RNA sequence: GGACCUGGCGGUGCUUCAUAUCCCUCUAGAGGAGCCUGUUCUGUAAUCGAUAAACCCCGAUCAACCUCACCACCUCUUGCUCAGCCUAUAUACCGCCAUCUUCAGCAAACCCUGAUGAAGGCUACAAAGUAAGCGCAAGUACCCACGUAAAGACGUUAGGUCAAGGUGUAGCCCAUGAGGUGGCAAGAAAUGGGCUACAUUUUCUACCCCAGAAAACUACGAUAGCCCUUAUGAAACUUAAGGGUCGAAGGUGGAUUUAGC
């Protein structure tokens, strides 16, 4: 069960009890990119209008 | 030139352990496994399900005791037992390993309904076998 | 995926490119996520008696309790702050004593020579840099080599002094 | 959470091949015999093909695990050669090795 | 097997690193691995969808998740007894008025297993994991409330008020409803006489007399209506006199051969509390001696099983008094039937279980061989308990009057192992006895090296934020164990230190400094030791100076040196 | 505890597999991997029921990680009552 | 001052200590408390096995320190209350065969998991030699018609194999069904053996 | 990673103890607890199936354990203990000389079973590394001085670099010769050929006849080749129509059936015949087992050596 | 521009070599026929990748739907996911590998030579080299000490793979994402590998080796075509098996070329 797994040690993670390295990887990877002008547009938003 | 699970030369000042310096041909022959269970012997069911829960186990411990780990874990199973064997540092206050012995513990016998048990074995630093 | 994730080392061989074709004949920086993360501390802002808080206060055990949303916004905030302040430090430059241009080894000092074995010194000498050529020479398999070329002088300014390549 | 698209097609496919599996069961024991008029063995033929498209077990494909990849894989350990080489490789299945002879 | 003595308890991780290393961390890190336990239970309950994949077989159901919300969302009364076994005292009464103003019907058995709830946890919630002094029965209440509104009452729900009442020490309102009781023709259980045995003691503050009297009223009610007393009859009588002390001696013994006779067999608790009743300030002999000695000639040999809340005090109590009356052969009597069966179990909590031994091995050190001593010294610590510092102090005096101190250095050994490290009663005790007298060449050579690891410990304390603090008796016996062992160099060395902190040095150190000073034919370490003395202004320099001049060779500058202190003089 | 035992090793037995060496394309390139099931024979003689259930917890309880048992018991029984006779 | 490691208790342990009281059941290695100076790793050159503490290879090992020598005989002892002595009539294989004729054999499973489930288990065979039961000439004749290849002339025995049921007991009851309505058809005779 | 004196003392004192610990464990006297009880012991305790021994645990005395180690070659004043200390070579050229001299004093004065030690065993006496060329120099002044009359002393010195080269005897082992219930000498062997395994009795006295799975040889092998090696045997030592055979085969094909009965009758007979016969058959191949067996595919090719076609290019 | 150093290259010299190995020699083949299968071209509204040695029954230990990433049409928009993307870039990379390797070399730290230039560093009756470590070796697996496996460094081909999975950079966000229905996956032709044959050392039957028949237009020869049945599946002219019918090319294959001690 994927759902699971993921699930649960995404909570565990917002509880502090679990670290995740790749998500602080994505995490300061999305950061950077949010000072490099390079956004996630809003939904129906996008460049396209 | 073959690359799986081989730490490849250096300048002499790459520190590594017993079991990263011997690559997968060395497995029976001069290192054991990290895992020992049942279901890989002839006959014996459920190698799928076992293979997952280690799988977990070692993500789960890494992640559950950062920075501390200093060597691959060990899992044993005996009948429904589940033990894990770690090398840990000695970084950590005692107080927070203990908290995190009876959290772990708990936490994995309510996941696979089963009783597990956690051994720690500290070291003042991660053993050296050779420098590559 | 929970089984799909990896490592940070593995994160950071990958995204540094360090080793690959690219490097090899003249053809980004890590950075430690786990650095300033304290165990225990999350999102949610929960207080875990023995891990994160102390176990005991006012000689009685601490319950599990949680941080209110005003008090967990400061402990956010005050995190970036130190992230800000680590990463400033960094940024900043040391003054250099430039040689005989701006650009150029010649006339910069490179400190004393190193003490020998047997407890020997010379603290009283002062190592100069003269000149820094890159020198090239052709190879069989990997083509052009680059290899460093550096003339130094040294002396203690009474009488006594050298040079080496 | 699954790896991808296609693995949740497969789980969903897994899902609803179990719901109807006693239905699609005795459905088909009414079409596999000589013993049953042809004209109620006609009417079986027509229910079983009515069943949903997505309980037929023979669109179920036994996908990596880890990472769901279609083929290569392992039936036993239910892993691809590559994922399942990585931890063999590493020591962490237990009794298994190279093998040399 | 037996217990393994070099290991500490099973509890502990088996790790020098995690091992406790005092009694203090024995307690703590259980306390810090418990937290891990409620933590894990808290998110199991919180988030019970991730734990509800149930792999195992047999089943294990005391591995799967704990549901603690009602799942019954209609009002009716199979609703309320939901409410009632998940023991929510708030939503109980509100599904109660709730179901009551709509006018349906409440059964009396669902009434009184409302009030059971409310009386017991006095309309309050009970702890959960995460959402003393005084008395603690309001006035209005949800529980008087519900009582009074209720239209048909038998025998339970009085019984249920009223020990409800003495149990949040509303002693005067339980004495009130048990005659209304009585007034409408009930007869209570066995169970609201002994909460009224306890009101009636604790209700006023009376002479022993009128209390004896009214409790004696009450246990000829309970005959009268037919009622059989149970052990916690006898024992709540008992653990009520213990005010009375002296006054409740003789009538506790009535109680005690009252309750053999009936057929009610004693247990640990009932003579806990007729050991502290006698156990009263002062001396014990007159009567404690022979009520210890016939409690334990009764107890002899038997396996005792938990039938009061009380009995794992007895044998905290039975030590306490074995170490006042200062009897070893009752103490192994004590501990013989600590060891027979499973009555170990029975010891207490830790605090008990510390205390008891406390007294104990505090109690061989002092009445038993030394040889025996040290046999106990090693299977008792560290695997049944961590000594307190005042122990440690109690084994060297043992020590002493064997007169055996080739064992001062592994007792210091076995401090720091203990947290002790830096206690300042134990060093100084320790360099005392190795610096009271002089000893073989052998002995001395030892007595530094432990001097050494002591002084290492004065300067390296915790306590070096705040300025280091040097007991001048410790300075002394440090320097002169130095002396004795031939490491002059240290001794001279350390001399500053009686200047820097401004401690008096011992007549006998500035003695044995000079014999090192006439060996060594140093004359200016012997003004050095003139001089020190100077300072301090000592009767002993001033003959000391004509010593000095008469021994060694005085050179004209230390002639004139002795002339300066000559001038002070 | 009295039981007659005796021990012979059954031929052990070797599993091998194939798979490819690369993740894509270097098709006559493959690592081969085994699995090797070694076994021991126990065989116990003459014992009752009781003897049998202390024995066997003894050792099951203390079977070594990565060791798997399969205990095969011979029960002696007598006839069926109903089977002692013809019915007519 | 960082927190400082105890030195190991196995230099307060005696020689002539008690041994099965430091390892009472089975538990992993652990160097601070094995007295022993044992090594073990390949050895670099000029080299020595790697010593014990932080040596995972002697981690990973299934040791035998809670079934020392001493340790198994003292446990012996206290289980010998347990058993139950074996007949003393029976001392050949071929008297147990003339007072109990029938052998039952299951197998049980012991693998490592949480699950004890195990279908093989359900399996039962029964065998019985047809000299123990009485089969006259036509019985005996029919019965062997009736099993096929159930029955081996070369040793005359009946094996009856039952595993249709979930549970054992029933397949085993299910086998004693089975020799029952065999045996009480093959003593009956019908019309149409006439033309045989 | 060097080793000092004083570290060696405390791991020889750390082995005393944990040898009395060990016998304790497994309950015997730690008086005559040997060597081979403890590497027993520590089989039982830590049993590890890892298939290079170098890998297993070990218990052994420190002075097994550690590599030896050169002592110190100076003083604290300074000045080398050996006067040939600053050549680097100071123990081989010390040998060197000392050859030399022995070579001078006889001029002013006038195999099979042993070998000269190999390069790596020289570097073991000596502490030293050596080169190849070292080591030939060395052995030809060894050579040179048994050439001349060296006496009792110049003896012991030379075979001091002489190691026992054993030579294992290839004589032929006699099996014991049984006798039947009916008093009939006879003899037992075995052969195994391929995958054919086969087990035959030969009698001292017969006619000839030959029994295989209780088949005449003739009926079991129509074959005119196998027969031919059933013949080879007797008919080497002269002994055709002389015993009687029985014997069994299983596994293989025909011929590796054949030739295993070939090797078994061939050693059962070798009790019958004189020594001098059996050395006969012997070096007439009738006695060696056969040890070409079929050899394992591998993957990427057709065969055990048959390659895939190296397509056109 | 002059003179050098290193590397590469030479239809460059001498000397010695390759042990299934460059040539001849030995054995069976490929190249000619049919069929199976991959690829290229062509075709189609209709994937992608590999593609000299080192691609070409290769990713696939495998595609009727599914798989699937393709095409057409229709549908959904905080969407299985604190979204998603098989979108671009293997010339940003990790991961796992090909290749020389059927090799024996790589190299930190030093020392010395060349006037202290790029650079170079051996001669054993020895003349400046010492070298940790890595590889070879040794050990280990299989039936030996043999053989076969396994192993095989540093580097070479910006070699292969962003489509195992992960991921840097850039890009899409009512669409380059998600779902449903149906559909493509062919053969003018060329070519690689393989299978079956051309037969008498053969064909058929019995038997597993002392036999009887067959033997050129009813012989040898299709695993092809056509028809039928069966198996699996919800679905089969389509996939597999069996039977019937049918009885073709092929009569031993040029240049060239593969494998084996
Ligand atoms: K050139
Ligand atoms: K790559
Ligand atoms: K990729
Ligand atoms: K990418
Ligand atoms: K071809
Ligand atoms: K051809
Ligand atoms: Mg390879
Ligand atoms: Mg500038
Ligand atoms: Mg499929
Ligand atoms: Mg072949
Ligand atoms: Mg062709
Ligand atoms: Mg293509
Ligand atoms: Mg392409
Ligand atoms: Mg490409
Ligand atoms: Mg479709
Ligand atoms: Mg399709
Ligand atoms: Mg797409
Ligand atoms: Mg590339
Ligand atoms: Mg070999
Ligand atoms: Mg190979
Ligand atoms: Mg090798
Ligand atoms: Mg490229
Ligand atoms: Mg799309
Ligand atoms: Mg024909
Ligand atoms: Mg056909
Ligand atoms: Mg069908």
């Amino acid at each position: 069960n994927h759902h699971t797994y993921a699930e649960l040690m995404q909570t565990l993670r917002f509880l502090g009890l679990y670290r995740d390295e790749h998500q602080d990887f994505m995490d300061e990877q999305k950061r950077l990119k949010k000072l490099r002008g390079k956004e996630k547009p809003k939904k129906g938003e996008g460049k396209r209008a | 030139k073959n690359r799986a699970a081989r730490v490849r030369v250096s300048k002499g000042d790459k520190p590594v352990t017993y079991e990263e310096a011997h690559a997968p041909h060395y497995i029976a022959h001069r290192k054991g496994w990290l895992s020992l269970h049942t279901g890989n012997l002839d006959g014996e069911d459920h190698a799928a399900e076992r293979t997952v829960e280690d799988v977990f186990l070692r993500k789960f411990m890494w992640g559950t005791f950062p920075g501390c780990l200093a060597d691959q874990l060990v899992l044993k199973r005996r009948g429904n037992q589940l033990e894990i064997c770690a090398v840990v540092l000695r970084q950590l206050s005692p107080h927070k390993y203990y908290f995190l012995v009876g959290y772990s513990e708990t936490l994995l016998s309510y996941f696979y309904k089963c009783p597990v048990r956690l051994h720690l074995q500290t070291v003042p630093s991660k053993v050296v076998y050779k420098y590559l | 995926s929970f089984f799909t994730k990896l490592t940070a080392d593995e994160l950071w061989k990958g995204a540094l490119a360090e080793t690959g074709a690219g490097a090899k004949k003249g053809r980004k920086k890590r950075k430690d996520l786990n650095r300033g993360q304290i165990i225990g501390e999350g999102r949610y802002g929960f207080l875990w008696p023995g891990l994160n808080v102390p176990l005991m206060k006012n000689g009685a055990v601490q319950t599990i309790a949680q941080r209110s949303k005003e008090e967990q916004e400061k402990v956010e905030a005050d995190m970036i702050q130190q992230r800000e302040e680590w990463d400033r430090k960094k940024k900043m430059k040391v003054k250099r004593e430039r040689g005989w241009s701006g650009n150029s080894w010649g006339g910069i000092s490179l400190g004393p020579p190193d003490p020998g074995p047997c407890g020997e010194t010379y603290e009283d000498f002062d190592t100069r840099i003269l000149e820094v050529r890159n020198v090239f020479t052709m190879t069989a398999k990997e083509g052009r080599k680059k290899s460093i070329r550096v003339l130094v002088a040294v002396g203690n300014g009474k009488g006594a002094a050298g040079f080496s390549i | 959470h699954y790896v991808d698209w296609r693995m949740w097609r497969d789980v969903k496919r897994r899902k609803m091949a179990y719901e109807y599996a006693d239905e699609r069961l005795r459905i088909n024991s009414l079409r596999k015999n000589t013993i049953l008029p042809k004209i109620l063995q006609d009417v079986a033929d027509e229910e079983i093909a009515a069943l949903p498209r997505d309980s037929c077990p023979v669109r179920i494909r036994n996908r990596c695990v880890m990472t769901s990849r279609p083929r290569g894989v392992k039936r036993r350990w239910r892993l691809s050669r590559i994922v399942f080489r990585h931890l063999a490789d590493h020591g962490q299945l237990s009794g298994i090795q190279r093998a040399t002879w | 097997v037996n217990r393994d003595t070099t290991a500490v308890p099973y509890v502990f991780q088996d790790d020098p690193y995690l091992m406790p290393a005092s009694s203090l961390e024995s307690r703590s890190f259980l306390l810090a691995k418990k937290s891990g336990e409620n933590v894990a239970k808290f998110i199991i309950n919180s988030y019970p969808k991730y734990f509800q994949k149930d792999i195992a077989e047999p089943h294990i159901p005391c591995l799967m998740p704990e549901y603690f919300e009602p799942q019954i969302k209609d009002i009716s009364e199979a609703a309320l007894k939901e409410r009632i076994e998940l023991r929510k005292v708030k939503a109980s009464v509100d599904m109660f008025d709730q179901l009551l103003q709509a006018g349906t019907t409440v059964s009396l058995e669902t009434t009184n297993s409302l009030l059971d709830l409310l009386c017991y946890y006095g309309d309050q919630e009970p702890s959960t994991d995460y959402h003393q002094f005084g008395v603690t029965w309001r006035a209005k209440n949800n529980a008087e409330r519900i009582f009074s509104l209720m239209p048909e009452k038998n025998e339970h729900s009085y019984c249920t008020m009223i020990r409800g009442m003495v149990k949040h020490r509303a002693y005067e309102q339980a004495l009130n409803l048990y005659t209304e009781l009585l007034n409408n023709r009930l007869h209570a259980d066995v169970y609201t006489f002994n909460a009224l045995i306890e009101a009636t003691v604790c209700a006023i503050n009376e002479k022993f007399e009128e209390k004896w009297s009214k409790i004696l009223e009450l246990l000829r009610h309970m005959v009268a209506q037919k009622v059989k007393p149970n052990l916690q009859t006898f024992n709540t009588i008992l653990k009520c006199l213990r005010r009375f002390h002296v006054f409740a001696r003789s009538p506790a013994l009535q109680v005690l051969r009252e309750m053999k006779a009936i057929g009610i067999e004693p247990s640990l608790a009932t003579y806990h509390h007729i050991i502290r009743l006698f156990d009263q300030p002062g001396d014990p002999l007159k009567r404690s001696s022979f009520i210890i000695y016939d409690i334990m000639n009764e107890l002899m040999g038997k396996r005792f099983s938990p039938k009061d809340p009380d009995d794992d005090k007895f044998f905290q109590s039975a030590m306490s008094i074995c170490s006042s009356l200062r009897d070893l052969e009752l103490a192994y009597q004590v501990h013989g039937l600590l060891k027979t069966g499973d009555n170990w179990k029975f010891i207490g909590p830790d605090q008990h279980r510390n205390f008891y031994y406390s007294k104990f091995f505090d109690l061989i050190c002092l009445m038993e061989q030394i040889d025996v001593t040290l046999k106990w010294y090693e299977d008792l610590i560290p695997s049944a308990y961590f000594p307190h510092s005042q122990t440690m102090i109690h084994l060297l005096q043992a020590l002493d009057v064997a007169n055996r101190l080739e064992v001062i250095p592994k007792i210091w050994k076995d401090s720091k192992e203990y947290g002790h490290t830096f206690r300042s009663d134990l060093r100084e005790e320790i360099l005392m006895l190795m610096a009271r007298d002089k000893h073989p060449p052998e002995l001395q050579v030892a007595f530094a090296d432990c001097a050494a690891d002591i002084k290492s410990a004065y300067e390296s304390q915790p306590i070096r934020q705040t300025a280091q603090d040097w007991p001048a008796t410790s300075l002394n016996c440090i320097a002169i164990l130095f002396l004795r062992a031939g490491r002059t160099q240290e001794a001279w060395k350390m001399l500053g230190l009686f200047r820097k902190h401004n401690k008096i040095p011992r007549s006998e150190l500035l003695n044995e400094l000079m014999d090192s000073a006439k060996v060594s034919n140093s004359p200016s370490q012997a003004i050095e030791v003139v001089e020190l003395a100077s300072a301090f202004s000592l009767p002993i320099c001033e003959g000391l100076t004509q010593r000095v001049m008469s021994d060694f060779a005085i050179n004209q500058e230390q002639k004139e040196a002795l002339s300066n202190l000559t001038a002070l003089t | 505890l009295g039981i007659s035992i005796k021990v012979h090793e059954p031929p052990r037995k070797i599993e091998r597999f194939t798979l490819l060496q690369s993740v894509h394309i270097y098709k006559k390139h493959r690592v081969q991997y085994e699995m090797r099931t070694l076994y021991r024979c126990l065989e116990l003689e003459h014992l009752t029921g009781s003897t049998a259930d202390v024995y066997l917890e003894y050792i099951q309880r203390n079977l070594p990680e990565g060791v798997a048992m399969e205990v095969t018991k011979t029960q002696l029984e007598q006839l069926p009552e109903h089977i002692k006779e013809p019915i007519w | 001052p960082r927190r400082k490691a105890l030195p190991p208790r196995t230099e307060k342990m005696a020689v002539d200590q008690d041994w099965p009281s430091v390892y009472p059941v089975a538990a992993p290695f652990k160097p601070s408390a094995v007295p022993l100076p044992v090594r073990m790793g390949y050895p670099v050159k000029k080299g020595v096995p790697m010593a014990k503490e932080g040596n995972l290879e002697l981690l990973k090992i299934p040791n035998f320190l809670h079934l020392t020598p001493v340790a198994i005989k003292k446990h012996c002892e206290a289980l010998k209350d347990f058993c139950t002595e074996w007949p003393a009539a029976l001392d050949s294989d071929e008297k147990c065969e003339k007072h109990f004729p029938i052998e039952i054999d299951s197998t049980d499973y012991v693998s490592s998991g949480p699950s004890v489930r195990n279908p093989r288990a359900r399996v039962v065979v029964l065998r019985v030699k047809l000299s123990s039961l009485n089969l006259d000439d036509h019985a005996k004749k029919k019965l062997i018609k009736l099993v096929g290849e159930r029955y081996c002339k070369t040793t005359d025995v009946l094996t009856i194999k039952t595993d249709r049921c979930p549970l054992r007991r029933q397949n085993y009851d299910y086998a004693v069904y089975l020799l029952t309505v065999l045996y009480h058809e093959s003593w009956n005779t019908e019309e149409w053996e006439k033309s045989k | 990673e060097t080793y000092t004196e004083d570290f060696i003392k405390k791991q020889i004192e750390e082995f005393n103890i944990g040898k009395r610990h060990l016998a304790n464990m497994m309950g015997e006297d730690p008086e005559t607890f040997t060597q081979e009880d403890i590497d027993r012991a520590i089989a039982y305790l830590f049993p590890s199936g890892l298939f290079e021994k170098r890998a297993r645990p070990v218990m052994k005395h420190p002075e097994q354990i550690f590599p030896r180690q050169r002592a110190i070659q100076w003083g604290e004043d300074g000045r080398p203990f050996h006067y040939l200390f600053y050549t680097g070579k100071q123990s081989y050229y010390s040998l060197m000389h000392d050859v030399y001299g022995m070579l001078l004093n006889l001029e002013k004065h006038q195999v099979i079973g042993s070998r000269w030690l190999i390069k790596e065993e020289l570097e073991e006496m000596l502490v030293e590394k050596l080169s190849d060329l070292d080591y030939m120099q060395f052995i030809r002044l060894l050579e040179k001085l048994l050439t001349s009359q060296c006496g009792a002393a110049e003896e012991e010195f030379v075979q001091r670099f002489r190691r026992s080269v054993t030579l294992e005897s290839k004589k032929q082992l006699i099996e014991p010769v049984q006798y039947d219930e009916q008093g009939m000498a006879f003899s037992k062997s075995e052969g195994k050929r391929k995958t054919a395994k086969a087990e035959a009795i030969v009698y001292k006295h017969g006619s000839g006849r030959i029994k295989v799975n209780g088949i005449d040889y003739q009926l079991y092998f129509p074959i005119t080749q196998d027969r031919e090696q059933l013949m080879f045997p007797f008919h080497f030592v002269d002994r055709l129509g002389k015993h009687d055979v029985t014997c069994t085969v299983s596994g293989g094909g025909r011929s590796a059936q054949a030739g295993a009965i070939r090797l078994a009758m061939a050693k059962a007979l070798c009790s019958f015949v004189t020594e001098d016969e059996v050395e006969w058959m012997r070096q007439a191949g009738l006695l060696t087992t056969d040890p070409r067996v079929r050899e394992r595919k591998k993957p990427g090719q057709e065969g055990a050596r048959r390659k895939f076609t190296w397509k056109k290019r």
